[PDB]
């Protein structure tokens, strides 16, 4: 009953990493409803804080084990549980800011355990990272297919910006099971991740976010699977 | 796409014991995670697509055992201590997102039932 997918599940997420040279630690709580694609986390800077840098380049580091999908696609990621899944991403972001993450997720004593490591590099000075000027991901489309034994996704992901402007980055994630898991084709994942709420520094942040897939092709039929 | 053929039922004296089966076939088989319902639809009991994980209903934990043959994608429903009102159609239905618990909802492929009457 600890190594099962209940439709809801807890997690814990610990965080080391580096942005610009600048070394921090994050530990956080969430919680979340695995097969309706939403969940919650408070995260706690617990190491280099106050960061001096954007939040929003780690909230999207924090599980896609919550993603609603079609009945008729294998969850690739819930199938690999209770031993799980590692993934590792880049994004590279239109001012030559690049994050490079990697991950490991488990199931263990009923919740979800992710460890993340995270090196964020070259943002620059006078960019809205190192200075604080994003205010959230608008939606995402991740383009889900297969590769190399693995699941990969490839989004074009847009940051909003305090002065109504707008910073993208184009982002590759490779998901690979611990296991061998039957892969599925190639699919979308609608996602909207949001700062629900923070403290002033930004050392207590709390998220929310709903994840979707959807065919990419087959018709109507596959439509609302 | 999964198709799911159930065998088994049959007509058993209380306290006896029977065992179901449920074959899985199609694309999909493979990564089909394999739950029992009983409709006289309510949970029994369900087991992952690898054959590592069982769940069952509270009312058939420690009398009822599933097993998995992965070779041929087909799942065994031993029910021992048989009672009269466990008499019902067997449904067995899969999912391929590694669920084995009550919500028959999130099983999106079903089986044809079978009857067990305890009598
Ligand atoms: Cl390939």
């Amino acid at each position: 009953n600890m190594a099962i997918i209940k439709e809801f599940m807890r997690f814990k997420v610990h965080m080391e990493g580096s942005v610009n040279g600048h070394e921090f630690e994050i530990e956080g709580e969430g919680e979340g409803r695995p097969y309706e694609g939403t969940q919650t986390a408070k995260l706690k800077v617990t190491k280099g804080g106050p960061l001096p840098f954007a939040w929003d380049i780690l909230s999207p580091q924090f599980s896609k084990a919550y993603v609603k999908h079609p009945a008729d696609i294998p969850d690739y990621l819930k199938l690999s549980f209770p031993e799980g899944f590692k993934w590792e991403r880049v994004m590279n972001f239109e001012d030559g800011g690049v994050v490079t993450v990697t991950q490991d997720s488990s199931l263990q004593d009923g919740e979800f355990i992710y460890k993340v490591k995270l090196r964020g590099t070259n943002f620059p000075s006078d960019g809205p990272v190192m200075q604080k000027k994003t205010m959230g991901w608008e939606a995402s489309s991740e383009r889900m297919y297969p590769e190399d034994g693995a699941l990969k996704g490839e989004i074009k992901q847009r940051l909003k910006l305090k002065d109504g402007g707008h910073y993208d980055a184009e982002v590759k994630t490779t998901y690979k099971a611990k296991k061998p898991v039957q892969l599925p084709g190639a699919y979308n994942v609608n996602i909207k991740l949001d700062i629900t709420s923070h403290n002033e520094d930004y050392t207590i942040v709390e998220q929310y976010e709903r994840a979707e897939g959807r065919h990419s092709t087959g018709g109507m039929d596959e439509l609302y699977k | 796409q999964v198709q799911l053929v159930e065998s088994g039922g049959s007509l058993v004296q209380p306290g006896g014991s029977l065992r179901l089966s449920c074959a899985a076939s199609g694309r999909f088989a493979e990564s089909s995670s394999m739950g029992w319902f009983r409709q006289a639809r309510e949970f029994v009991a369900a087991i992952s697509w690898s054959g590592g994980a069982t769940n069952y209903a509270d009312s058939a934990k420690g009398r009822f055992t599933l097993s998995r043959d992965n070779t041929k994608n087909t799942v065994y429903l031993q029910m021992n201590s048989l009672k009269p009102d466990d008499t019902a159609v067997y449904y067995c239905a899969a999912n391929l997102g590694n669920y084995i618990s009550s919500n028959q909802r999130l099983y999106g492929y079903w089986g044809q039932g079978t009857q067990v009457t305890v009598s």
